[PDB]
């Protein structure tokens, strides 16, 4: 549903 | 928001959206009060009825949005979370008294165009504002509908409701840290919070000094959007000894 | 902050958003 983030904000 | 309309750019610089990790949701509304602090509802991080206790490993904050969906690449920026400050006194067992909560973040956030926090109210503004029939915004990403879902930010404009009224419309014990918001149903008028926009701000702009104040912020109504029904919305200014005595200490 | 409440796009230009008068007209 939600467009992904970038990986840097989910380490 | 129900019945609202889509948000100009830059309209609501203060929204965050409050967003889980995994899985990916949007989970609630929050306010941008200074580069370091982001002010929300406490039951959108602590509400053991449905098994909430977010830890701020949980959590992003999402600043500068405007599409609900979007990752809007050089406008918004993601935020981690320092810590979770719930007050000391949130009744989430009753009827979510002093329904408020305040997030710490790792870094300031740098603002922008779409980046900049809303004030806080003195107890002059509040007590000038804060008068039945006195209107202000709502803004949220939240459902459009009770019983879908908006392509971007939500805004509607609500009057403030006399508080024998609010009492009136609810089996809920209602105190002097809650108002409530909405039209009547003989005014025609309509809209309201919904699902998804708890945590947002319920705004008002002084038409002393023109600038933008945080009164409410969203918290609880039974369903959206009902007549003789009001949204309810956390009293800041009565909560903002705590508020300045968290931002003090930490 | 001392620019709290002043919103770049609008207060900080002198534009108004399309309905900020509505609540303006409610403060009586
Ligand atoms: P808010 O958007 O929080 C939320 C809820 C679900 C997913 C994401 C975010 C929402 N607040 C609530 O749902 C609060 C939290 C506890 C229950 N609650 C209620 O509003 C509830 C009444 C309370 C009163 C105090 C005692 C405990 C019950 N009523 S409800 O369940 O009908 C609310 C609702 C939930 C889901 C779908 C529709 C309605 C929220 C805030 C404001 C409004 C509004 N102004 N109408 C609606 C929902
Ligand atoms: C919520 O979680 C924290 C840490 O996960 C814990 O210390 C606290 O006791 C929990 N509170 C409730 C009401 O579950
Ligand atoms: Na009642
Ligand atoms: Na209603």
């Amino acid at each position: 549903d939600f467009e992904e983030i970038p990986e840097e904000y989910l380490q | 928001i129900v019945e609202g309309s889509d948000a100009e750019i830059g309209m609501s610089p203060w929204q965050v959206m409050l967003f889980r990790k995994s899985p990916q949701e949007l989970l609630c509304g929050a306010s941008l009060i200074s580069d370091r602090w982001v002010l929300t509802a406490a039951h959108c991080l602590l509400y053991p009825p449905w098994d909430k206790n977010f830890t701020e490993n949980d959590l992003l904050v999402r600043i500068g949005k405007h599409s609900r969906t979007r990752y809007e690449r050089n406008i918004e920026k993601i935020s981690m979370l320092e810590k979770i400050y719930i007050h000391p006194r949130y009744n989430w067992r009753e009827n979510l008294d002093r329904d408020i909560a305040l997030m710490k973040l790792k870094k300031p956030v740098a603002f922008s165009d779409y980046i900049h926090p809303v004030c806080l109210p003195d107890r002059e503004t509040a007590a000038s504002l804060l008068q039945a029939g006195y209107k202000g915004r709502v803004t949220g990403w939240g459902n459009l509908k009770e019983t879908g879902q908006p392509s971007v930010l939500q805004v509607v404009n609500l009057p403030i409701v006399e508080r024998p009224v609010c009492k009136d419309s609810t089996r809920i014990r209602i105190t002097d840290n809650m108002f409530c918001a909405g039209y009547k149903p003989d005014e025609g008028k309509r809209g309201d919070a919904c699902e998804g926009d708890s945590g947002g701000p319920f705004v008002m702009k002084s038409p002393f000094n023109n600038r933008w104040y945080q009164m409410g912020i969203v918290s609880w109504g039974e369903g959206c959007d009902r007549d003789g029904k009001y949204g309810f919305y956390t009293h800041v200014f009565r909560l903002k000894k705590w508020i300045q005595k968290v931002i003090d200490q930490f | 902050e001392a620019d709290c409440g002043l919103r770049p796009l609008f207060e900080k230009k002198s534009l108004e958003d399309k309905t900020e008068r509505e609540l303006l007209e409610s403060y009586i």
